[PDB]
Parts: C-alpha cells; structure tokens; sequence
C-alpha cells in the first residue's frame, strides 16, 4: 500500500482472493458439476469468470492479426474497472464481452453490441 | 587424573558430541584431505575411537561419560550419529511431554534403552 | 535415487494421511450420532415387541397369514447396503453372502426377488442382471422413519399381496468398532417369535384378528427400521475403521520413504563433494 | 394403543403436538423438504472429501 | 530406404574420438546438401553416447571435470552441433536440415544433466515412457509432456483443423482419468468423454515400420 | 510377431499389460486396499497375482535348494498356459497353487492337492 | 529512525571481500558502543551472501573446498 | 573356550593400518592349521569397520573414491 | 510451530508471560486442526471452539508495514 496506494492494494487483493477461491473449486466444478456447488461459491465462480476474462487485453501489436485496434489502459481505470466487477455491478452482463477489451465502458458497449 | 592417581569413579560430560565430529571435519577440510562418506573426515571412526576408548573402566577406577548427541537431519544413520552409537551403552531420552506432565526427571521410560539391562 | 522425487512422494502421502485422518474423524462423529439414533429407537422396539409377544403368542391367535408358514413359491430378499463407498468390506460381505445364498438354493431367476437399500447393492445386482423390485436410493447419514416407512410399507404390502411367501434381511450387525458381522434374519413369516417375561392377556377391542391385520405390518416395518439403523451404525463404524487403517498404511509408507530419503540425501552429499574435490584435484 | 392401569402408552409412527389433524401432514411436508436437503448435503459432502482423496492419491501415483 | 539415406556408424569398439566426431561428420554431410537447396533429415541415435566419449577424451587430456565428471563445455558440445540444423532463407538457397537427437534416460530421470542440457537446446521434445509402452500404447509418446515448439506452423491445414480438437479431447481424458481409478463412478458426461479419450488412445496406436500418409 | 508368431506375441503383450496395470494399482492397494477398485481393476489384480506366480518355476538346479525335481516347459505349453490364465479358466484356483510349477496341468494338480 | 541508526552496505556489484567484511565492520561499529554501556542492535541482512562471498574468496585463493565448496 | 581359540584384536582407537590387517592376520593364523589338515573357524567381527578403515587409509593416500566414498 | 526462542520467557516482561503461554497452546491446537476444518463436523463444542479461537488469533497476529505496536 505504500507503493500502489490503499485502494489499488485492496482491489488487487480481492481479485487474488476470489481467483484463489475459484482455483480451489476446479476439481469440484469439473467432476461434480455446477449444480452441487453450494451457492456463495456459485457467486464466486460467477464473478471469477468475469474477472479472469477482463484480465485480457486487445494488444496494439495484435491489430495486424485481428483488426481490433488495441488499447492502453491506465492504472486508475483498471482499478476502477476491477472494483466495479467485484462490487457486482456487472454481474448481469454475459460471461463474454469481457474478452479482449481495454476498459470497463468497452465491456458494456461490447455487451450491448451483442444485444444485451 | 582422578581415574588413575586417585582411583575413583569420574563423570565426564561432553555437551553436543556432534560438535567434536564436525570440528574434526573442519580441521580435515583445512588440512586439505579428501573427504570421506558425505562431508566427514576420512578419520571419523579413528578420531572417535581415540576419543572414546579412553573413557573406560580400569582396575584403578573408571570414567563414565554422559554425552549429548545432536543427530543431524533427524537421521540416525548419518555417519556422525552412526559412529557415536557404536560406542554408546545407554540412552536416556528426555521428553517434553513428561516435563509438562510434572515428572522430573523427564526421562522417557519406553524410549530409554540400555545394554546393561540384562 | 531422485531425492526431489522422493520428497514429493513423501509430501503426497502425508497429504493423503491428513485427508484420511479427517475422514476418520468425520466417521467417528457420524458413528456417535448413529448409535444415538439406535438408542433413541430402542424403547419403541421394546414396547412393540412385548405387545406382539402378548398378542400373537397368547391364546392361540395363529390365524393371521404372517404367523403361518406357507409353501414358498417365491422368496423375497431385503439387502441393506451403503449409498457411499470408502467402507472396507461393509458392502462386499453382504453382497457376497446374498449372492452365495441365491446361487446356492434357488438356481432360477423367477424363484426370488431382491429389494436393495443403497446404490452399491443396486449397481451390484444390475451388473449381475438380477431382478430388483424396490430400490431406495440416497438415504441420509442419519435416516428417520419416513423414507424407510414408505419402502417398508411397500415391502410388507407386497408380502401381503401373495408374492414373496417369505423374505429375509441381510445387513451388517454393529457388534463393535472392528467386527461388523453379517446377519441373515428372517423377516416374514413371524414363526421365530419369542415369548416375553410377563405373558399378559389383552381384551382385543374389535377382535384379535383385526388388530393383528393392522399391527403385524407395523411390527415388520419396525424390524426393517431397526435393521437399517443397525446397518447405518455399522456403516459409519466400518468407514471409521477403513480410514484408520488407511492412515496407518500411509504413515508406514511415510517412514519407509523417509528412510529412502535419508539414504538418497546421503548419496547426494557424498556424490557432490566427490565431484567438487575431483575438480579441485584436477588443477594442482 | 395398549392400555394397562399404569401403561396407557401409545405407539405412533408419527406423533405431532399442535392439536390439529392436518398439522402432521404439514410437518411431514416440511420434513420431507428438510430430509431431501440433508440427503443431498451428505452426498455432496462425501463426494467433495472423496475428490480431495482422489486428487491427493493421483499426485502420489504421478510422483512415482 | 537406402535410395536416399546415409548411415554414419561409430561403434563401441571404435575409439572415443570417432564417437565424438560422428554427429559432426553427419552434419557436414547434411550441410553439403543443405547449401545446395536440398532438404536433409539427420538422426543421432544416441547423443548421450557422444557425451560419454567426449567426457572420456576430455578427462584423458587432463581437463578438469564438472557435474557428473563431464567437462564444462558439454552444453557447448551439443549446442554447437544442434545449431547447425537450420532452415535457411530463400537468399541462401532455401534448404533446411531437420535434426532428431536422441537421449537415453536412467530410470525416467529427465532431470539429469545431459537430458536437461539437450532439452534446453531442441525446439521441443518427445517423451517415450515405458509406463505407456507396456500398457498397449505403442508408440509410447507421452502426448501431454511432449512439447512441440514450432507446432502448428509445421502441420498442414487439414491436420491443424482436427488436431486442435484431438489435443483438447486427449487432455480432457488425461485430466479425468485420474478420477476414475477407484471410488465412486463418474457421471454420464464425464464417462462419455472418457470413452472419447479411450478411443483417441486406440486411434493413436500404430505397428512397427508401417507409416501412414498424411491424408 | 514375425519371429515368435502372432499368438505368442499377443499372449506376451497381454501378460505385460496386466502386469503393468497391476504395477500402476500398487499404491491404491497399498493404502486403500483391494476394496475400492472398480470391479475390473479387481479382476486385473486377481489375474495378475496368478500371472506373476505362474512366471515362477521350479528348476532342475534348484532341486538341491528345495527338494522339488524341476521342470522344462516348451514354448507352446507356456503360451497355452498363460493364454488359459488370461481367458479366465483358472480364476477359481488359489494363487499359492501357481508358485514354482512347470506347466498348467501341474497348477491343476497342485491345487487339487491343496484341497480346492 | 536515522537519528540512532548506522547503515553499512555492500552491494552485489561490490567486490567479494567487501561482502565478506561487511558484518565484521558491523560488529566493529557495535562493540564501541557496547563497551561504553550502550545497547546496540546489529542486523545482518542475508549472511548467506557473506557465506557465498567467502566461498568465492577461498576458491579464488585455492584453499581446499569442503561441503558445497565452502572452505 | 580359550583352550582352542585365538583372539586377534584391533580396537577402535588403533590406527586404520592395524584395522586393515586384522582379518588378513586372522586367515594367516588359520592357514597354518588349515594346510596341516586341521579344521579352522574364523570369525570377523564387523568387516564394515574394516571397509571404513580401508576407506580412511586410501583417502589419506588420495585415491579417488566411488560409491559411498569407498575405493 | 517451527520457530523457537531459546531465551524466551527470560526476555519477556511480566505482563506478557501471563498471557502468551496460552496463545502458544491455542496456535498449536489450531495448526494441528487447520487441515481438518475444510469438511465435516468433527465436534460441535470442543473442536469448533479451538478452530474459532485459532482463526481469531491468526487475525490477531497479522500486521501491516511500519507500524510497530507497543508491548502495552
């Protein structure tokens, strides 16, 4: 917290906590299934999929391979975006539209581009 | 001196007899000798014999030695425990559980063995 | 011999030791609650046993079809197994004894019928293609009288339809934490009914035959529920013993692997220092 | 029911308390729900512990 | 096969410099055709038997040992060899030289010194395991641990489209076969992809000295 | 297959396959026992004990060690004996009846003398 | 805290004898205050680096090695 | 038993050359009676303590050792 | 569990000796039972109280950077 701030530290820490909790449910999801997951853990997998897809970017380099122009995301906007995902503001959005976007407004514009 | 000239029975405490073996290993490494099994001197059994064959009972008196052993890496087959154990006659395992129970001395009765109990 | 591989194997078998110790502790708690359910059931069984004794054994009263021994055209079988595994020979002993008796005294698929309680016995008799009428699946750890009440009512009413003509139970009797003997007990007809201490006579309020018609199915249902509570207690005791033996086997594997670890770390230390001093002596 | 002059005890398969003929049916409708919730909870708890044991012995078998 | 192959043999009775100089003679014979535009395949049938001969002739020339008494430049011994196996540009002629070195391991220890020297040089590796060899899976290629570093750019498009889902099916089978060793009878979808993976394993078997064309 | 024949080769490879599967099951047998194997692995162990003990043989040279006179098994008879073990023909015999025995009829007579 | 703290530094780019002589300089600064009655805390950040540096010095001085080539 | 047996001792405090030549002196004292026709029993108490002493005597001669640092 | 002070007890002040000796036992009883709390009801009163006090003393012993707390 002395180097990144307190808000960045707690947002990145809660991201790490929910991704660790999602990693320690992988055998249960893969074998037993989603229906036996004992909810307050199904919310964890619901938010953790959207977090681990929002961690990916469209690179400026990969414009030549995909056509998507690429983005440079500052640290304040990514802390605000992961904080808004952890608060549950974007749980109504689908599991996609977090794939290969820069900021968090691009998530809702890509999600309403798919009809949501 | 008190075994020979006085003719009496003497105790000889060596706290951490493993420090004797590893100091011999360090003197051997300073002397430039080729190392033996593991990291020990070639003369490990010979140095331990020249120590612990003067701790004997003669017709004059005796020297009986109570010695602390470290047993590194929890390994009773490591050469520095294994060459001390060829000279030992009794072990008095001191236990933390018997000391917290209120038993003094804390000698574990089952773990403690002796060659003389016969 | 691959010191790092030995240490990873040590840590893996320590993890299995911890997991089987936790499962042993869970099965100790479930054994405690199962024997609490058995000792809470026992006064109902004592009272209905003395009532059945005083009614059916006093002043004749053998007119009911569940007292008389009819010639067997079929033979029912009630097999109580576990839903869940990791008991050692809880399921296998019962299923082998049922298989031995059926293949020993029938040699015909229509001469018997099997009522399983549990998924293990159900899958057993579906692998071996035997006819299974009643099935009940996925009981709790601490079963009450309701679920076994509907299947015991179906079982006793299916005896009352004239189908079975007799039936037997097969379960694990909880003798101790280690034993769990397998019992063959004859459920119906009630020919082996024993007399109590004080044989008293009642005034049968409609008649004795009507109260037997309504009461002997409840005695058979209470027999089924008592056998099922005894079988659940022996199940949790068998899983406790199986996980205790698993922790003992894992800990013996830990001590042999630490012996091998000590031999390999000794060989590694002496091999590396032989290399270092050979490279030092090479220069002079 | 069996009545002796001090032993008027009643053997019932289901005995409620709330003094109404249908409250035993309502209690049965509630306890069936609680019972299949427990019947699923016990099974999923065993299968979670068994997945832990199967992965822990997988790593032992892979470790060789 | 002797219409197009060259066999260089440095055998055990031959002196250690011949086992030392056999792969370099093979690469010089390959580079003669590589710098003419031809495509050359070179197989070194035990490259861990070159390291023992180079260790021998280093220790007899009184050079100091290192790990496992190999000299210091044993990584350089294999990497100077294996970096001469290239695919040239179109200005150089267009020729290539693909190499297939072999390394024998001891009790499956891929973390030994010569295996980790040669694993760090090559563009991927193919693990042959006796645990899979004696289970019926012959060739014994551990398809999970075997890495291809070029992979996908090597394949043709028809192999690419369908190998992309072969790898997913077989990795799912490898992940879920661990939970079918003992215990409690995985459900119908997991058993469906276990059957998919077992038929994938039965597809990937072959017999001896009969290769299949790509189609 | 071009040297020992086809049948010899299939019997040899199936013997090696059951012994490899039993070597794989060693850890589960060591900790959890024979109880949790899934009814084909029980058959693998039940046949592989018999195969492992029918590899042992009494020697002419080992007569001075045990008193047993020793045997000479031709190749056709050991392939036939291992094929009949793999087919399930001798599952009913005990496993100690297969130790130190030349051919498979001697397995039969040793189990007969044991009392099966 | 720099009203009462002395800092002795020997980085990785410094020669191995300065890495070897950093903690002895630490106790040489500490014993002057210890034998005057004061109380001193001496903190040795990574003595394993000193062990590696003295291994380096003894091997370049070709003193005979021991376990893990330490002297 | 000392009417027919011979005790040849080389104790733990003796130097490694006397520990190295104890069993060879044992057979050298036994073969006098062996090649006269008599029957001789020879017991070696701890030949592993002969092997350790020959390891000592050869590492002091600076001979390159093998498995478990034995020559 | 793995750490040790060979002076410890002679080092502490009198107010810490009264209180630290049972936090040592609470951490021992928690770290021997931490791997057994992922699943199952072991014991409702004797073990879950140990797990409760251990999971709270872990949170007691956590700190942040550059804030030393006085011994009082």
């Amino acid at each position: 917290p002395e180097i990144v701030g307190e808000e960045h530290y707690q947002v990145a820490r809660k991201v790490q906590q929910t991704l660790q909790r999602y990693k320690e449910l992988q055998d249960i999801i893969a074998i037993l299934g989603m229906d036996e997951l004992s909810d307050e853990d199904k919310l964890v997998v619901h938010r953790a999929r959207r977090i681990q897809f929002f961690l990916s970017q469209n690179f400026h380099v990969a414009e030549q391979f995909t056509g998507q122009p690429g983005s440079y995301v500052p640290v304040k906007e990514t802390v605000r975006g992961f904080k808004e995902i952890l608060e549950g503001k974007y749980d109504h959005l689908p599991e996609d539209a977090f794939r290969l976007v820069g900021r968090i407004e691009e998530v809702v514009e890509k999600a309403k581009a798919m009809g949501v | 001196y008190f075994r020979d000239e006085q003719g009496q029975d003497v105790l000889l405490f060596i706290d951490n007899i493993f420090r004797f073996t590893q100091a011999g290993s360090e003197v051997s490494a300073l002397l430039g000798r080729m190392p033996s099994a593991v990291g020990y001197q070639p003369t490990l059994a010979t140095e331990m014999g020249q120590l612990q064959e003067r701790i004997t009972s003669t017709a004059k008196g005796s020297i009986t030695s109570i010695q602390a052993i470290y047993v590194p890496a929890d390994d009773y087959t490591d050469p520095a425990p294994a060459t001390t154990f060829s000279h030992l006659d009794a072990t008095t395992n001191l236990e933390r559980k018997l000391a917290e129970m209120g038993i003094y001395p804390a000698v574990d009765p089952l773990a403690s063995t002796s060659r003389a109990l016969a | 011999a691959s010191l790092r591989d030995i240490k990873t194997r040590i840590n893996a078998t320590k993890k299995t030791s911890q997991i089987t110790k936790a499962m042993e502790m869970v099965s100790t708690s479930k054994l405690n609650r199962a024997e609490q359910n058995a000792k809470s059931f026992v006064p109902y069984m004592e009272k209905i046993q003395e009532v059945v004794a005083n009614v059916a054994l006093g002043a004749g009263g053998a007119s009911h079809p569940m007292l008389v021994s009819r010639p067997v055209k079929k033979t029912g079988y009630l097999v109580i197994t576990s839903d869940r595994g990791l008991a050692g020979a809880y399921n296998s002993n019962v299923l082998r004894l049922v298989y031995q008796t059926i293949q020993k005294r029938h040699a015909s698929p229509d001469e018997y019928a099997i009522i399983v309680i549990g998924r293990v016995g159900l899958s057993f008799f579906r692998k071996r293609n035997m006819p299974v009428i009643l099935d009940i699946t996925r009981l709790p750890d601490q079963p009450s009288f309701a679920d076994i009440k509907e299947i015991a009512r179906k079982t006793v009413g299916l005896f009352a339809d004239g189908t079975f003509d007799e039936l037997y139970m097969y379960y694990n009797h909880y003798v101790s934490a280690i034993q769990q003997e397998v019992t063959e007990r004859k459920l119906l007809p009630l020919t082996d009914l024993a007399e109590n201490k004080q044989r008293t006579v009642y005034e049968f309020e409609p008649s004795q035959e009507e109260i037997l018609d309504v009461l002997l199915p409840q005695y058979a249902e209470s027999l089924i529920y008592g056998a099922l509570l005894d079988a659940k207690a022996s199940e949790h005791a068998a899983r406790m013993t199986a996980m205790k033996n698993a922790t003992d086997n894992a800990n013996e594997l830990i001590r042999t692997l630490t012996l091998s670890y000590n031999r390999a770390r000794q060989a590694a230390i002496t091999q590396e220092i032989t290399e270092i001093v050979a490279g030092a002596n090479a220069l002079q | 029911l069996e009545v002796r002059p001090d032993k008027v005890t009643i053997l019932a398969q289901a005995a409620e308390r709330a003094e109404d003929i249908d409250v035993l049916r309502a209690k049965a409708a509630k306890e069936r729900a609680e019972r299949r919730l427990q019947s699923q909870q016990d099974d999923i708890d065993f299968k979670r512990a068994e997945l832990a044991l199967k992965r822990a012995m997988n790593r032992l078998s892979v470790a060789e | 096969a002797l219409d197009y192959t060259i066999v260089v043999t440095a055998s055990a009775s031959q002196p250690a410099p011949l086992l030392f100089l056999a792969p370099y003679a093979g690469v010089a014979m390959g580079e003669y055709f590589m710098y003419k535009g031809k495509h050359v395949l070179v197989v070194y049938d035990d490259l861990s038997k070159q390291a023992a001969a180079y260790r021998e002739l280093s220790l007899l020339l009184r050079r100091p040992p290192g790990r496992e008494a190999y000299p210091g430049d044993i990584f350089y011994l294999h990497s100077r060899l294996l970096e001469r196996a290239a695919k040239l540009s179109d200005a150089k002629g267009g020729g290539s030289l693909t190499a297939l070195p072999f390394v024998e391991t001891q009790a499956g220890d891929i973390s030994a010194y010569i295996p980790t020297n040669v694993i760090s040089i090559t563009d991927g590796q193919i693990f042959l395991q006796s645990d899979l060899f004696f289970s019926g899976v012959r060739p014994a290629i551990n398809a999970g641990l075997s890495v291809s570093r070029v992979g996908g750019a090597a394949q043709i498009k028809a192999m690419k489209k369908v190998a992309g889902t072969l790898r997913l099916d077989l990795a799912a089978y490898r992940e879920l076969e661990a939970f079918a060793q003992f215990g409690s009878d995985l459900d119908k979808a997991t058993q469906a992809k276990l059957a998919r993976g077992a038929r994938t394993v039965e597809v990937l078997k072959q017999d001896l000295h009969q290769p299949i064309p790509v189609e």
